[PDB]
């Protein structure tokens, strides 16, 4: 019934149902809880749909957190928000409208055995989630057709001095190179590629949406011809998340309005247990074309995935897309 | 003499005196860099405690937080997520459970206890001393399950053919078909982990099997010899009790005292930037956090309380030393104990399943 | 941003009741303890007694055992002090302290009540301006009770080089003046002016100075 | 009950100098002794936190503190409270009033009849102000043609300042219209440690 809608300047974004709109550029953990907070007490919210305007990915984790406090549904819809990493609380309602990383290592092979990019390098530091990555593309290359010559994965660390990261970097010997890591390592990890002389046109650096994050802020550290693939597909306008975001709460509205009779009220406050929630009924939710369900994970199974690349003008390009069919459709 | 802070969430105020004192102990111990003591008790509800970290704790400019339990088992949460946020190392000190070894989700966690999976490498060191090679693993299907099965088959094939693996969803209490399984596999020495509820669950229909009897070995950890489950344990079975686990006076002053170095080792470096003054308008990470984390669990103390003190890639404290225990006649008895690399030979005898006798030899 | 506002001086006849409110601002209501502090007006401080936010718990002292009683309202994050049965010995300004984590150190104060108890009829106070390279000016503020009055020149404009004194008690009638040190290319060219306020009467009365 | 002993009370500094206000109690206290600095006009400000600005540093442990200063500045005055937060009930200290040292200035004396407006209204009051000098010692003495005059006559004086650290101080003389109109010459005189001759201010009503 009652739901709040919380965004930030970014995208140029202005404003039954009973939608509460407001914005604000503060995202840290005290901002976040505040909001939250002081929306469920002087609003009866039923459901929350976040984004902002920044590269932080533990802001998903605020909400996750929240989530599961104040037994309100949040629904990551743009910027860190969006970033999926830590795994949902299984005690939570905290969805977000993105892809896991074995998803776009689907579509990060699919370019490769595209254009016949067989003989391929990996480059991942210890950031969390490189185990993952590896592991997926390996056994996907191991028993299954995509890579025929892949190097032993280099292992970085950009805490460490310079010297140790060029070091371990000139033992890359390959045209396309797939580098794992955070968009603050990256921008580390590509200027000191440059360096060596390794971010030319001869080579091909491609990079999961954990790289690119949000297509808004590019660093001057981004090599022309960077391959990415992200969800933040700016034709999937702001304006359509919410209304996506929206339409998973109104339909888990009103498939909860039977199996129990009733919406659940929203917590007295913050500061000093439901039976049925919106838990169910809202992971398996189809709305307008596409299915928006999610999984137990918490990320989308049908994400809208997207391939970018940047432009010499420091401006990304959509030259690919995946949402449709299971296939990758460049142009 | 510029000021470090350093951060603290404990349980009673008598404890946050000895954080008080253990900093005091600290700045004797060499001069240029002044550390000071900044600490609250938990909070009643996690969102509060969320927002006193960011009100008490970051807003004082905090280069670390050392997280203790409330008297009376998740609650690090979120001075993990909140400190976490800006990359502000979080130091562990009752917290066992295996969620804070995963990076995904609190990547800025360490810890001077180990998690409950670490007890592994001491089943791992007694399946040499005995020269043990088929073992049956009873293990719960959940995160602490899944933790202790993968640290145990790690160090079995860093030399799965040497080991069994049979897994039941928690709150189980119809074991039977699974205690069958294993007695049709040839099982002799069986390692289980689980609650100190789904422990006393394999223990009862234990006695349903006659597998308690004398022809089977059980080898435990710590959860599966407290509590309900210790009342209907298997005479004769082997457990393990972490050395100082539970004091939280020593782990607070060894906490401090890794700190405390990694300190002075960071600010031997150049390009250094203070930590966040306070969560209110601030969305950037620390920029020294990450180093500082990598500066922390590269750290060696040796001269600890709780010994040495290291930390491994995922922040979990190494060469933590265990109390080897085997129940014999209703009482828990220590018969040696885990140095942390070796198992020192207690001088007492090992009383199997059954009524026979042994010892630690060799 | 951390703030904890009071309300107002009182003025209360011996055995009587008043309550004095305390809201906070910038920080979590129910996660900290409401000190509050007594302080006569030549003495120092005296500590009343504590009530913790999260639990309406009162702690009072031996000596504020009886009479007075703590309050909370944590949906307005206000912490009230309510005192019964008035003496002489209850003139004083009463503070509100934060307590930090509950029971430790008092972080954060209030700007302070003063509380006036006698029996005497408050009078709006008289304001008589004083007229003589730098040229000092004056304004008397002459009979008034009770004590709290706020003396300002120019409405805030003339904020450097005043010098306000202290009142004197003369038989339930206080009585202070306020110099006012200024240049002498800004007067007479410029305009000075004496602002006088006295919550008690709610009264405000301005006067110039002119040679 | 914990009683606290701060001495001495009463401190002069010089600006730079490094002062250290002690503070006692009867019984053992462990580290929970707070202190805090109260100003002219204001209300206290905590400065240390378990008996630890830049320039305030807190030694002693159990019976036996210290707060100390390595730079007084001329903003430091004021009073300084010690507060046992052990036990309750909780206690503070006797105070010590921090005053600092300066060099010497003369006062700069000026007396003012009485108004139009109060001699329309009945009574007359004559004040003298004296405002910004060092030390703080000063005598001043009521003259009507030539006759000194203690009778009437009401002193208020005004602490330390925190930037210029000097002192000022009002000196007015109440009389009845009779009175006033009685006489001609009112003058104002004090000495001074600046003064070799008494500042003398008057007026002459004719
Ligand atoms: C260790 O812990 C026990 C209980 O946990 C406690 O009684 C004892 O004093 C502690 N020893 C120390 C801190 O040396
Ligand atoms: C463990 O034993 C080895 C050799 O027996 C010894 O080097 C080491 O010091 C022992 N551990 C401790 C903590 O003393
Ligand atoms: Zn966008």
């Amino acid at each position: 019934l009652n739901i709040a809608v919380l965004l930030g300047h970014s995208h140029d974004v202005t404003e039954d149902v009973n939608v509460v709109a407001l914005l604000m550029n503060r995202t840290d953990p005290k901002s976040l809880i505040t909001h939250v907070c002081d929306l469920m007490s002087g609003a009866r919210i039923h459901g929350l749909v976040f984004g902002d305007d920044t590269d932080q990915e533990a802001v998903a984790q605020m909400l996750d957190f929240i989530s599961s406090q104040t037994f309100i549904p949040i629904l990551g819809i743009h910027g860190g928000a969006s970033m999926i990493m830590a795994d949902k609380d299984p005690t939570s309602t905290f969805f977000q409208f993105g892809a896991s990383i074995q998803q776009q290592a689907t579509v990060m092979l699919k370019i490769m055995q595209d254009y016949d990019w067989h003989v391929f390098s990996l480059v991942t530091t210890i950031f969390p989630g490189y185990r993952d990555f590896i592991s997926f593309i390996k056994t996907t290359v191991d028993n299954s057709f995509v890579g025929w010559d892949m190097q032993n994965v280099i292992t970085l660390d950009t805490s460490f001095e310079d010297a140790k990261t060029q070091v371990q970097l000139k033992k890359i010997h390959s045209s396309v190179i797939l580098l794992y890591c955070s968009k603050d390592e990256a921008v580390l990890i590509l200027s000191e590629a440059r360096s060596l002389g390794l971010t030319g046109y001869d080579f091909f650096w491609i990079v999961p949406s954990l790289v690119s994050g949000n297509t808004e802020l590019i660093p001057k550290e981004f090599p022309s011809g960077l391959i990415s693939v992200s969800y933040d597909d700016w034709d999937y306008s702001l304006e359509a998340r919410v209304r996506d975001g929206l339409g998973i709460l109104t339909t888990a509205a009103s498939s909860m309005l039977e199996k129990f009779s009733y919406i659940p009220e929203a917590k007295a406050s913050c500061y000093g247990t439901p039976l049925h929630t919106l838990h169910q009924f809202m992971v398996n939710v189809t709305w307008d074309g596409k299915d928006l369900s999610f999984t137990e994970e918490g990320y989308q199974v049908h994400p809208r995935l997207v391939v970018i690349v940047l432009n010499k003008d420091r401006e990304w390009e959509k030259v690919g897309k995946w949402e449709n069919q299971t296939l990758s459709l460049r142009h | 003499p510029k000021i470090v802070n350093i951060g603290a969430v404990l349980s009673t105020k008598k404890h946050e005196q000895i954080f008080r004192e253990a900093v005091n102990q600290a700045n004797k111990r060499h001069r240029k860099i002044q550390l000071q003591a900044t600490s609250v008790t938990h909070r009643p509800n996690a969102i509060q405690m969320a927002l006193s970290v960011c009100e008490d704790l970051i807003s004082s400019q905090v280069y670390a937080i050392l997280v203790s339990h409330p008297p009376a088992h998740l609650t690090p949460t979120p001075i993990s997520y909140t400190a976490g946020f800006y990359r502000i190392p979080v130091i562990g000190l009752t917290t066992r459970m295996s969620i804070y070894s995963d990076k995904s989700i609190h990547l800025s966690f360490l810890r001077t206890v180990p998690p409950y999976s670490h007890q592994a490498l001491v089943w791992f060191e007694m399946m040499r001393l005995f020269n043990w090679n088929h073992v049956i693993l009873i293990v719960s299907d959940d995160h602490e399950g899944r933790a202790a099965q993968k640290k145990l088959e790690t160090l079995l094939e860093g030399k799965p053919k040497a080991d069994k693996v049979l897994q039941f969803e928690p709150g189980t209490k119809n074991l039977t078909a699974l205690l069958l399984e294993a007695k049709e596999l040839e099982a002799r020495v069986i390692i289980l982990s689980a609650s100190e509820d789904d422990a006393t669950a394999v223990y009862k229909s234990a006695a349903m099997l006659d597998m308690t009897g004398a022809g089977y070995v059980w080898l435990v950890g710590e959860r599966e010899i407290s509590g309900s489950a210790l009342r209907y344990a298997p005479d004769g079975i082997i457990g393990l009790q972490l050395i100082n686990g539970k004091n939280e006076s020593a782990h607070i002053s060894d906490a401090v005292a890794v700190v405390a170095q990694a300190i002075h080792e960071l600010f031997e470096m150049e390009n250094i930037t203070d930590p966040p003054r306070g969560c209110v308008g601030n969305t950037n990470i620390w920029k020294t956090g990450p180093l500082f984390k990598r500066v922390l669990m590269s750290s060696k103390y040796p001269d600890g309380v709780t010994g040495r003190i290291e930390f491994n890639e995922d922040g979990d404290r190494k060469f933590a030393q265990y109390s080897i225990m085997n129940l014999q006649n209703r009482k828990l008895v220590q018969v040696g104990i885990f140095n942390g690399s070796y198992i020192i030979q207690n001088d007492r005898k090992i009383i199997w399943p059954g009524g026979e006798t042994e010892g630690t030899l060799v | 941003e951390v703030k904890l506002v009071e309300s107002g001086p009182e003025l209360k006849k011996p055995g009587e009741t008043v309550k004095i409110s305390c809201k906070a601002s910038g920080f979590t209501f129910t996660n900290y303890g409401m000190n509050w502090v007594k302080q006569a007006p030549g003495k120092g401080l005296k500590w009343m007694g504590w009530i913790n936010i999260y639990t309406g718990e009162p702690t009072y002292a031996d000596d504020f055992k009886g009479r007075f009683a703590f309050s909370l309202e944590t949906s307005a994050s206000t912490a009230y002090l309510q005192i019964n049965n008035l003496k002489n010995e209850d003139t004083a300004t009463y503070f509100c302290a934060r307590g930090y984590d509950y029971e430790g150190y008092f972080d954060y104060w209030g700007q302070g009540t003063t509380l006036t108890v006698s029996s005497a009829k408050t009078t709006p106070p008289s304001v008589y301006p004083l007229a003589p390279s730098m040229v000092t000016l004056g304004c008397l503020v002459k009979g008034y009770f009770p004590e709290p009055v706020t003396v300002t020149w120019n409405s805030g404009s003339l904020s450097s080089g005043v010098h306000t004194f202290p009142a004197v008690l003369q038989s339930d009638l206080y009585t202070l003046s306020s110099s006012v040190t200024v240049p002498s290319s800004t007067w007479p060219s410029e305009t000075v002016t004496c602002n006088v306020a006295h919550p008690a009467s709610s009264t405000k009365v301005d006067k110039k100075i002119v040679p | 009950d914990i009683v606290m002993t701060q001495a001495p009370a009463t401190l002069s500094v010089t600006p730079g100098d490094r002062v250290s206000l002690s503070c006692r109690a009867s019984q053992s206290i462990a580290d929970y002794l707070y202190w805090y600095q109260q100003k002219s006009h204001e209300s206290p400000r905590l400065l240390l936190k378990y008996a630890s600005p830049s320039r305030f540093s807190g030694s002693g442990s159990g019976s036996d503190f210290t707060l100390t200063i390595n730079s007084v500045e001329p903003e430091d005055v004021g009073m300084y409270y010690c507060q046992n937060g052990h036990s309750f009930p909780r206690t503070f200290g006797g105070g010590t009033k921090l005053e600092i040292k300066r060099a010497d200035a003369a006062p700069t004396v000026s007396i003012f009849p009485p108004s139009s407006e109060q001699l329309a209204a009945g009574g007359a009051s004559v004040v003298c102000f004296l405002n910004n000098f060092y030390p703080k010692d000063i005598n001043v003495k009521w003259k009507i043609d030539g006759s000194e005059r203690q009778n009437g006559v009401l002193n208020s004086w005004t602490d330390q300042d925190s930037k210029d650290s000097t002192y000022s101080m009002s000196s007015t003389l109440t009389l009845t219209k009779d009175e006033y109109e009685r006489h001609n010459s009112y003058t104002c005189e004090a000495t001074h440690k600046t003064s070799t001759s008494p500042i003398v201010k008057s007026f002459n009503r004719n």
